[PDB]
């Protein structure tokens, strides 16, 4: 939102960028620091490796699927020593000579049926991405980090769509009372209020 | 393979069958009797209700392989219960689109490693089917009915390679002993010395 010049402040993120397509990319960039997901590819490809590490295989597809490297998914993915993780990749595999074609051929009914039916939220937002190459389906899924939902629509969404996005989740969260609100509105009073709500909540 | 006369067995296995594309089309619907796979639209369609009755899912949907509709495979495999099923039947919809495109592109490696390590001989099958597409790899292993063998060896072959396959398959059958062989050698003294191999390797 921004909000005593407005040139002072755009020179002074400028400034805090230079420490470390768009007019606003500066307060996009600042919006990418302060979530923490301003990272180089290598360090990307580090994280791929902590994370196959750690066993989450599905958090780390969900990832790559964030990201785009959907070839990356599958090569992740087939690297594991689940029978349904590589069932999983090999029908991933069915998109990348697939995204040139219309709908309702069969294997997107399939996907959406998958998507639709599907326990594992980052497995069902792969699957829903996948089948259908929009990020209406993703921004609104409430079982996945809004700290990635928030970097996937300052990464890939518009203008106004970031900010129709950004709107709608801050007033969600604010009524709410969810912890991870915080990320969107900071330790502000609006932080405060959002608290209020999570004390009125939980106690 | 034949054997008062070849017009005299011919035209007695014509009164047969009143009851083409290729020299001898009377041959192979004697053959296809014999195995009992002279079947109709409905007859298979009705094949297809009574295996998903009984409960092989994946015995129905390499049968709808075996007669070249992987829309109905695709269409039986995703109408189950099981995930594992599902996720199976999503993977095989890739190919109703991904026929006009030889070349390696990881989905059919993929489909390849997933043939090699899946347990189910009738999934490797179709796996083996889908990918890389020739009939060689499915009429040559033993996991599956020599009946079903001969059934995608007799509709989908040419005469010069049949009786190559007819003949290895049968020189395999008579010396390993196996009772499946029966479908090539029939009653016959050949059929004798079938069963006597099958003796001395069982009693």
């Amino acid at each position: 939102n921004g909000i005593l010049s407005d040139k002072q402040l755009n020179k002074e993120m400028e400034k805090i960028i230079k420490l470390r397509g768009s007019p606003k990319y500066v307060q996009r960039r600042l919006c990418l620091i302060i979530s923490g997901w301003d990272l180089s590819r290598s360090d990307y490809e580090d994280k791929y490796n902590i994370i196959m590490k750690n066993g989450h295989y599905e958090k780390a597809a969900a990832w790559a699927v964030f990201f785009g490297d959907i070839p990356k998914a599958v090569e992740i993915l087939g690297s594991a020593k689940k029978e349904r993780l590589r069932l999983i990749a090999t029908a991933i595999a069915g998109y990348l000579a697939y995204k040139d074609l219309p709908g309702n051929n069969a294997w997107r009914q399939q996907c959406r049926k998958m998507s639709s039916e599907l326990d594992d939220p980052y497995l069902r937002v792969i699957f829903a991405f996948i089948a259908d190459n929009d990020w209406w389906d993703i921004l609104y899924e409430p079982a996945i980090s809004l700290r990635e939902r928030l970097g996937v629509a300052l990464r890939f969404l518009n203008d106004t769509d970031l900010t129709t996005f950004l709107d709608r989740t801050s007033s969600t969260v604010i009524e709410n009372g969810e912890l991870e609100g915080l990320i969107l509105t900071g330790i502000t009073p609006n932080g405060i209020d959002l608290l209020q709500s999570y004390v009125n909540k939980t106690s | 393979n034949g054997i008062l006369s070849d017009k005299q067995l011919n035209k007695e296995m014509e009164k047969i069958i009143k009851l083409a594309g290729s020299p001898k089309y009377v041959q192979r619907r004697l053959c296809l009797i014999i195995s009992g796979w002279d079947l109709s639209r409905s007859d298979y369609e009705d094949k297809y209700n009574i295996i998903m009755k009984n409960g092989h899912y994946e015995k129905a949907a390499a049968w709808a392989v075996f007669f070249g509709d992987i829309p109905k495979a695709v269409e039986i495999l995703g109408s189950a219960k099981k995930e594992r099923l599902r996720l199976i039947a999503t993977a095989i919809a890739g190919y109703l689109a991904y026929k006009d495109l030889p070349g390696n592109n990881a989905w059919r490696q993929q489909c390849r490693k997933m043939s090699s390590e899946l347990d189910d001989p009738y999934l490797r099958v179709i796996f083996a089917f889908i990918a890389d597409n020739d009939w060689w790899d499915i009429l040559y292993e033993p996991a599956i009915s020599l009946r079903e063998r001969l059934g995608v060896a007799l509709r989908f072959l040419n005469d010069t390679d049949l009786t190559t396959f007819l003949d290895r398959t049968s020189s395999t059958v008579i010396e390993n002993g196996e009772l499946e062989g029966l479908i090539l050698t029939g009653i016959t003294p050949n059929g004798i010395d079938l069963l006597q191999s099958y003796v001395n390797k069982t009693s």
